[PDB]
């Protein structure tokens, strides 16, 4: 369901923490918006 | 005689319409373009987009009853009573529209019938949608 | 040599400069109010601004190395240039709002002394805003990693 | 005829811009479908989940967090904006406790509200009524058991 690991372009392997993958992705580009 | 002008009421409100749309959409391009690539420092991309934001609020309300009626004047002026004042550039920036909020349609409330501000006669928009139902006219003097 | 300046600078600063003197001939009549008069300033200077930055756009050769970094994505962007060679534009008070009185001088051809003090709010807010930015940022971090 | 009371002069109404209709802007005697929005303007996510379902929240709250870095220059797979939104969406809540053990008014998630109730159906025979609930980040974190 959670498909390639985009880090690795192959199915993300059983015990990948991408929990904090997505926060970390979501909260890289944070200074870049607008306040 | 009535119709007629009516018709002729309509399709000048009409053109007013069509200028206020193509402001609105020039801003709304220039939002969107701000948004993504502004390029530079961010408190001038805020800056843009708080007074893009600003322009866009003020055009948008101004879409229903833009315009409230004219009001003829003595002095050989045509001024147009509405929410916003509208300027043709080409034309030295002539008065389209004149937002009630300004000193110059100010006597539009002030002027009374045995108190005239050198205006000749004062009409009334029944604004519905995108046109006006109809007009309803009063004469000072 | 290689910071050109365009030649039609010149004619769009005073055709705008008129646009500007009949709008201030039609302020005092009371045809418009106060912050009428600054938003049509602020899109006058604005158009001024887009035209300045079109025609440096068009004038500057291929090959010359200031359009060549930028073209080539290495680095920089087209408003950075127009700031540098054109002309920097409208500037912001400290509350947010551009004030209607434009930069016209480039860094090129160097600014007045007004128009270096009035250049100075803007980055001072947002040398101040760049640590509330981090810190709102490194908050919803926190909070989404959580 | 459902009525909506408060709306400020403030704001403008909805449009389509079909290929043929050409409807412009919607003013009166308009026809709508469920779930599209009236008054231009950020739609409530529960307003959302409560209209049109579990489903068209998850749509909605994906679609508006993207527009945001997209239009901002940032790109982000929806993925990692999806799997958050799970998270956001992982409980439900009990109008009035039946035979279950859980006391009323207490937020539950399915893991645990459909296994107690099919375990209460076979015996105690009253299982839990409940409807999706929407949570923040905030809220969602602390509810943790550990």
């Amino acid at each position: 369901c959670y498909g390639r690991s985009m880090a690795t372009g192959k199915l993300v392997d059983i015990g990948e923490a991408v929990g904090i993958v997505a926060a970390q992705s979501i909260g890289e580009p944070g200074t870049q918006l607008t306040m | 005689d009535y119709e007629d002008e009516l018709q002729s009421e309509r399709d000048y409100v009409a053109g007013l319409y069509a200028r206020l749309d193509a402001e609105r959409a020039q801003s709304q391009r220039r939002y969107a373009a701000a948004l993504r690539e502004h390029g530079g420092t961010a408190v001038e991309r805020d800056a843009e987009v708080r007074a893009l934001a600003k322009d866009i609020a003020r055009l948008n309300v101004a879409d229903n009853g833009l315009c409230f009626g004219r009001l003829d004047t003595l002095d050989d002026a045509r001024l147009y009573i509405g929410r916003l004042g509208i300027f043709d550039r080409d034309n030295d920036f002539e008065p389209l529209l004149l937002d009630w909020r300004a000193p110059m349609a100010r006597p539009f409330y002030v002027a009374t019938a045995a108190n005239p501000e050198n205006m000749r006669r004062r009409r009334q928009f029944h604004t519905l949608g995108r046109k006006v139902v109809d007009f309803t006219d009063e004469i000072l003097g | 040599a290689d910071v050109l300046v365009p030649p039609q600078k010149q004619e769009i600063l005073e055709r705008h400069e008129a646009e500007a003197d009949a709008i201030e001939r039609k302020y005092q009549r009371g045809a418009l109010n106060h912050t009428e008069r600054n938003e049509s300033l602020v899109k006058i200077w604005q158009d001024a601004t887009e035209e300045v930055g079109k025609a440096l756009e068009e004038f500057y050769p291929a090959d010359n190395p200031i359009i060549t970094i930028v073209k080539s994505g290495a680095t920089g962007n087209l408003t950075q240039t127009r700031t540098l060679a054109g002309m920097k534009g409208l500037v912001t008070n400290p509350k947010g709002e551009f004030i209607p009185r434009p930069i016209k001088s480039s860094f090129r051809e160097g600014l007045t002394v007004l128009e270096y003090f009035i250049n100075t709010h803007g980055a001072r807010k947002g040398l101040a805003d760049t640590a509330l930015r981090t810190a709102d940022s490194g908050y919803l971090t926190r909070r989404l990693v959580d | 005829e459902v009525v909506y009371d408060k709306l400020s002069k403030r704001q403008r109404l909805r449009v389509i811009t079909h290929e043929d209709g050409t409807e412009g802007v919607l003013s009166d005697g308009d026809h709508v479908e469920v779930g599209d929005q009236l008054m231009e303007g950020a739609a409530d996510p529960h307003e959302v989940l409560r209209v049109q379902g579990p489903r068209e929240v998850q749509i909605h709250l994906v679609k508006e967090v993207q527009e945001v870095y997209r239009a901002q220059g940032v790109s982000i797979h929806d993925k990692h904006i999806e799997v958050i939104v799970r998270q956001m969406l992982r409980r439900v809540t009990i109008i009035d406790s039946g035979s279950t053990e859980f006391l009323p008014g207490s937020l539950t998630e399915r893991a645990e509200f459909e296994a107690e109730n099919r375990r209460v159906v076979a015996e105690g025979g009253e299982p839990a009524a409940g409807r999706p609930v929407l949570m923040g980040i905030t809220k969602a974190s602390l509810a943790t058991d550990s």
